[PDB]
């Protein structure tokens, strides 16, 4: 499905 | 903003995209 | 969007992608109005009958992209939700009046060739420009058709529709903050759009000024390009005093 985004994005 | 909806790869450049003229020729 | 075509690189600047953080994937469409503001449809955000309550920490926006589902590096934006704020008479509950939302962005977006707000319109544009026949521009990354998904982001070029023909085709109450474009059988062309272009944009390029405005939010249909169905948008313009209200208080 969709590319996983930078982990930054996600904290 | 000042600058809204003039678009750099096009507006700003004078280059039309593909289909803008139909929306032109529609405004009657 | 059904039956649209890729969309040129750097079409549609103002573009965003609502992004779910957990599990990661796509909820809706959005734009750009300000390095700030970003515009989508209230039900992106809250629809009771599908369990759908958003907070802020749910999310992310993309701003600046073209494929669907690539990081799409050095090109695209991911920014976090400072706040949501829902129109306080958005009717969830029947036919999705008002069915307008701004998101707050954490920190404000770099423009770039990708990265561009749109315009929204004054009075005299809105009236100028929201006639039957008029054609505007529908974008977004949603299921290409009703019964699938696109790998760049999809446009659609629609033309608004006479409101007795909008009203006469549903059973659902229209409201004046809504309109409704699509192409009627007898016009041959076609196009929609569906699930998952919910809260993008309906443009329209000024011809007095060469700017686009943004006139419509995608909203609601019945199917996704129907014979005899037509999309229904969220009428910015009708809702634009509360737009800057909420921009000046917050
Ligand atoms: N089908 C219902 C009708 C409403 C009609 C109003 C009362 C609730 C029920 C629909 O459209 N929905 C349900 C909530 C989200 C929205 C939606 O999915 N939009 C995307 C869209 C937007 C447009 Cl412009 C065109 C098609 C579609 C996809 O249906
Ligand atoms: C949506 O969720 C919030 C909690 O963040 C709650 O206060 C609000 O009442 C909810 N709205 C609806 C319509 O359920
Ligand atoms: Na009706
Ligand atoms: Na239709």
């Amino acid at each position: 499905d969709f590319e996983e985004i930078p982990e930054e994005y996600l904290q | 903003e000042a600058d809204c909806g003039l678009r750099p790869l096009f507006e700003k450049k004078s280059l039309e995209d593909k289909t803008e003229r139909e929306l032109l020729e529609s405004y009657i | 969007i059904v039956e649209g075509s890729d969309a040129e690189i750097g079409m549609s600047p103002w573009q965003v992608m609502l992004f779910r953080k957990s599990p990661q994937e796509l909820l809706c469409g959005a734009s750009l109005i300000s390095d700030r503001w970003v515009l989508t449809a209230a039900h992106c955000l809250l629809y009771p009958p599908w369990d759908k309550n958003f907070t802020e920490n749910d999310l992310l926006v993309r701003i600046g992209k073209h494929s669907r589902t690539r990081y799409e590096r050095n090109i695209e934006k991911i920014s976090m939700l400072e706040k949501i704020y829902i129109h306080p008479r958005y009717n969830w509950r029947e036919n999705l009046d008002r069915d307008i939302a701004l998101m707050k962005l954490k920190k404000p977006v770099a423009f770039s060739d990708y990265i561009h707000p749109v315009c929204l319109p004054d009075r005299e544009t809105a009236a100028s420009l929201l006639q039957a026949g008029y054609k505007g521009r529908v974008t977004g990354w949603g299921n290409l058709k009703e019964t699938g998904q696109p790998s760049v982001l999809q446009v659609v070029n629609l033309p608004i529709v006479e409101r007795p023909v909008c009203k006469d085709s549903t059973r659902i109450r229209i409201t004046d903050n809504m309109f409704c474009a699509g192409y009627k059988p007898d016009e041959g062309k076609r196009g929609d759009a569906c699930e998952g272009d919910s809260g993008g944009p309906f443009v329209m390029k000024s011809p007095f000024n060469n700017r686009w405005y943004q006139m419509g939010i995608v909203s609601w249909g019945e199917g996704c390009d129907r014979d005899g169905k037509y999309g229904f948008y969220t009428h910015v313009f009708r809702l634009k005093k509360w737009i800057q209200k909420v921009i000046d208080q917050f």
